[PDB]
């Protein structure tokens, strides 16, 4: 794997000698939890939703309110 | 902004980080220069009242000087006609909790100015560690609008300085460390509305492409590839956080600034490209989609997060044509120089020889040659990979001379070894999954702790060092240079130093309270040319000396290549401000004084 | 101490707290004078790594500044031919329950020196807020002893410089608003053992009295009174620590200093003179016993915690019989002259004429004739009580210039409002039993909380003052004088000042990062001559800010008389260095740098 | 009480009109636990005995052992 072998156009990762082209079902599986991974995006769209709101109160009263 | 650009002409401002859009770091100043600067001395000082790591610098507009310092990022406004009072402050109330997801030291690089307009009056701006964006009135610093930014919870803090262009707010993001997939967002002074917000990873409807990105340059990648360097759900958790500079060309509207790191660490547990992770951006800035995007670093093996500061310049190149460039030192050890157009590839050197994670950057296929050996992988411990993690460049905000066209470079000379481990994502705690062991590189003094730093002036064209110097620790905290013919850095071990510009000859240095991690700035204020600094060891070098630790490995390797900094100095939190034989106002003894 | 005496004659050290025995604060040295002071800047700084208030001032013996801070009491130890270069650290691991004991900021009011002979090598002394004193090695900063001095659990803290004189180290006491009773005990610098202790009230066995005492005063009182003054057994917690300064005159073999304030601050709660707080004492140094002792205040009604600074000078009184004379300015707002010898009574004058708890001190009888409208008691608000708790004048080093026979006084301009409370003691919980407001005295600004400090130039036998200056602020650090006609001291609101030694027109000021606690010093380097001071403000004027208050009765009154301190001033911690065109070893830009 | 009327030499204290000359038994006793004033006392013996022990082995060793 020296970088310069490519798939496609941005894509010329290469497993090295010795190792998986995919690591599911292998020793290095993360086995990551689909719940977990979910739990960033469901904090953004929290605080999108709660500044959508100050945004609307601030645009009708012209004073912030956090 | 056009008021911004405006103002960034006179000396009399350093209106933001970088003092132009074009983060030039460059002042056409020449009141203090090669034949008087060793008369530089302080003029007065400032203490912020926290310690840890003082990164960024101050802001001067308006006849004021803007201060910020590391958690809880306090603000403090200072008129320079009676520097001894605090015109106002700004305390935010956070979450201590904060600090736990912080993986480098608690630091903050900076404030940001909108200059107002007919709808609202002048802002300053601010990050807060736990993931706010504010807004504070210029004049009063009362709070204007205040948006959450982030989530502590799931791993994200903000320490990037916020960056206003036109009459938007762009934070970026931190926590590659923990997981966090890298975005950036950008809101309406007015109005505190979310205007955009892109991701580094995952689908094209996420990452936000132009429909014309990449079309100078296919072969960098196009769609589909924020999945499909991926295996699976990786992404989610794949880092690319930006949490270092941007910089903005008014002309074309875009503006520009890189990815950080995959996560975890673990290169084995996230197979492909990563993309895209570790690239570098050239937005469109009322929409933020990408018209170009370069991946420096596939599938990252050393946390070579690709942060880094971007310095615009137009130069001819070695066709004779004039190009519009940006350059940008990278973590990995390799400065890019791009047409800021196009996003085609112009050079991509080694910023020191001993890098060898990479063989060479082939500019025709824009892709970096690994050589495996450098390489990193579960069950293997590699040893004596250059650059290490912390990078031969880190978060310093550089400088350039347009008009020797040399870039003045403050560099560090660390290299590693490193062993991955496996371990399970949760969030809100650390994903990191790799041992490292970081020292001075091979030019360097490694049994003694020292030889960890470069100060280079480099020409982006030819690639060429006009010349070397070699400084005891890692420069961390950028440079700045002036037609005075001075380049002026702070160091880790307590000195602001001025180099000549031509030679790179050590010309004068002061003896700060503490070692720095910010950079330097100047302005002009009633005909008197000043030179401000930050001082306060931290960020990332100096997290043995913050949070005692002695365990070479530990603070994510650093703290066995830092143990000599306690014995140059300690922790501290201030500004220093200095002028010709340091000339103040307090020259005039009876200013401030009681009863007038 | 015969070595100490001999190298605090040299403008090359600065061996003591108080530079010499007789605490004079006073330099020979005239490279810095009237006419060129305004040339003075920073020749190089000193972060100390820690915040709070910053006490005493460094020490400079045979080529190395000794620096201490405040909790948790670390050493640094720095040659000055390398000023960046830390030679040694010593750093305490201490209960940070030593803390909440301490009445008035964690401070430390800075370290000893003793100076080596045959049997033991030079040794560095510290105390620590836990209560216990240390000897280091001055040379490799490692511990030779340490001792317990002191019990958080009942209240005790140490805050107070050791003193060393022959071959002792004396330490003082502290924790009289807990109702600790005052004891001051001595240790031999070879062995660590215990030499003496003696008590500030109870039985004469725990005072320790010699045959002599008050032989030529005997209307001061001589035996039993330690008890015959208190009711029944409230002497065992009644104060009298002593935790000021002390003076040592040689040829009489006698130490002076004075003993603090009676528990608690209700009077009401403890009727009697309470002998032997706040007392002048004359004691012999090998034995300990006292041979003179002065009660300035009886009954305390107003915590005047008679601590003060004591300054030893030969002049000739109204008779023009030549004196050995001690000057001390009490918070009780008298200035006390007394023969060293005898004990008599030279003069006591008041240190601002506002002061009205006493009419005057009448010199034959002793005694302060007091003013009953301006006394406290329980069911009583007293109003407009001049000084202040907080004195007007507190624990600041200030100096005597024995040419122009002047003092140089460091005063605060302080008045108050006052009110008792019932309450119980409970070991190792605060006794103090009132509500207190301090603000601005009558000449300065109470409406606008500033004009709370002056200096003065003050004649200890005519009582004149050759000149007096207000301040914005309490003068709350001491003041250094110098040859070169310049009186020096730092202030609360961020300042080093320099005023003609006999006009008192400011010719120079400069603004530090903090405001200023701790005294000038100053000292001669190969040839070049220094002038040093801490800063970082704390201490008893600046808790609203160290610790976030805002009830004006808050910190033992304090907080309302200081709110504008925060407007001038945030919190810091280091040490500032001078010279004439800020001229530094690092003026040699080579020195320090790599390689290697 | 003006503070120059004195019953012994270094005694002068007077009660201030309407208060008793000893305050045991008033609305003004203070009624101090004994056994809590005591306190300060056994902790500064106990130090001591600690601090002896420590100089004792110091004298035979020539090492300070806290
Ligand atoms: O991965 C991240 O998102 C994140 C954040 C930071 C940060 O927020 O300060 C750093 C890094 N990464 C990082 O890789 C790094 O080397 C680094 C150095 C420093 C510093 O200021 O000294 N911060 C950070
Ligand atoms: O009663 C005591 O034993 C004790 C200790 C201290 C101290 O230890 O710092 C002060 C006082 N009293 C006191 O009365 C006082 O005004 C004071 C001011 C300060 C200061 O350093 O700013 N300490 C102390
Ligand atoms: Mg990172
Ligand atoms: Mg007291």
């Amino acid at each position: 794997y020296d970088g310069t072998k490519c798939k496609a156009a941005g894509d010329c990762w290469e497993a090295k000698p010795g190792f998986p082209d995919k690591i599911k079902g292998s020793k290095y599986d993360p086995k990551h939890s689909e719940k977990e991974l979910n739990k960033q995006d469901a904090a953004l769209k929290a605080m999108e939703k709660r500044n959508a709101e100050r945004v609307e109160q601030f645009k009708k009263t012209g004073k912030w309110v956090y | 902004n056009d008021k911004l650009v405006e103002l960034s002409k006179s000396n009399e401002n350093w209106v933001m980080q970088g003092k132009d859009f074009s983060g030039t770091h460059y002042s056409t100043a020449k009141q203090i220069n090669k034949d008087n600067v060793k008369k530089l001395r302080p003029s007065w000082s400032f203490s912020t009242g926290v310690l840890n790591g003082h990164e960024g610098a101050p802001l001067v507009v308006n006849g004021t000087m803007y201060i910020h310092t590391p958690f809880p990022n306090n603000t403090f406004a200072i008129d320079l006609d009676e520097p001894g009072v605090i015109k106002w402050e700004h305390k935010p109330k956070q979450d201590p909790a904060a600090r736990a997801v912080a993986c480098c030291d608690v630091v903050n690089r900076g404030l940001a100015y909108w200059p107002g307009d007919d709808k609202a009056p002048a802002m300053i701006v601010k990050s807060l560690l736990d993931g706010h964006v504010v807004a504070l009135n210029a004049e009063t610093g009362e709070e204007y609008w205040k948006v959450e930014n982030g989530d502590i919870s799931v791993g994200q803090t903000e320490t990037a300085a916020p960056f206003v262009a036109k009459d938007l707010v762009i934070q970026g993001s931190s926590g590659a460390e923990l997981g966090v997939r890298g975005y950036v967002t950008a809101y309406d002074i007015h109005t505190g509305e979310m205007v955009w917000r892109w991701y580094a990873t995952g689908p094209d409807a996420d990452v936000g492409l132009d429909k014309d990105f990449n079309k100078h340059n296919p072969h960098y990648g196009q769609k589909g590839l924020g999945t499909s360097t991926w295996e699976d759900n990786a992404w989610k958790i794949g880092g690319g956080t930006n949490w270092g500079w941007y910089a903005y060309d008014p002309q074309l509207d875009m503006f520009y600034y890189g990815s950080g790191n995959p996560a975890p660490w673990n290169e084995t547990m996230r197979p492909g490209d990563n993309k895209w992770t570790m690239t570098i951006w050239g937005r469109d800035l009322e929409t933020g989609l990408a018209k170009f995007g370069y991946q420096k670093t596939p599938h990252d093996e050393w946390d070579y997060a690709g942060v880094n500061v971007m310095m615009l310049s137009e130069q001819k190149d070695k066709n004779g044509k004039m190009r519009k460039l940006l350059t940008h030192p990278d973590r990995n050890g390799i400065i890019y120089t791009l047409d800021r157009e196009t996003g085609d590839l112009v050079s991509a050197n080694k910023m020191d020889d001993t890098a060898n994670w990479v063989k060479k950057v082939d500019l025709e296929t824009g892709l970096p040659i690994r050589d495996p050996e450098y390489g990193t992988r579960m069950g293997h411990r590699s040893r004596d990979v250059c650059p290490s993690a912390m990078g031969f460049h880190n978060q310093g905000f550089d400088s350039y001379d347009p008009k020797r066209e040399l870039f003045y470079l403050g560099i560090n000379h660390l290299c590693m070894d490193w062993e991955p481990f496996m371990l399970p994502y949760r969030a809100g705690q650390f994903f990191v999954g790799a041992n490292v062991w970081t020292y001075p590189g091979p030019k360097g003094d490694r049994q003694n702790g020292i030889g960890s730093g470069q100060v280079k002036a480099y020409n982006a064209i030819t690639g060429e060092f006009a010349w070397e110097k070699m400084e005891k620790f890692s420069v961390w905290g950028g440079t700045t240079a002036t037609e005075g013919g001075l380049v002026f850095y702070g160091t880790l071990d307590g000195f602001i130093k001025a180099r000549d510009a031509d030679t790179g000859k050590l010309l004068w240095k002061f003896k700060l309270p503490s070692g720095v991690i910010g950079h330097p700035m100047t302005y002009t204020h009633k005909g008197t040319q000043y030179v401000a600094i930050n001082y306060g060891v931290g960020g990332w070098p100096a997290v043995g000396l913050v949070f005692d630790l002695n365990d070479p490995s530990a603070g994510l390797g650093a703290v066995g290549a830092f143990k000599e900094l306690a014995k140059n100095t300690q922790m501290g939190g201030g500004v220093m401000v200095f002028s010709l034989d340091g000339k103040s106002p307090y020259d005039d003894v009876s200013l401030g004084e009681y009863g007038m």
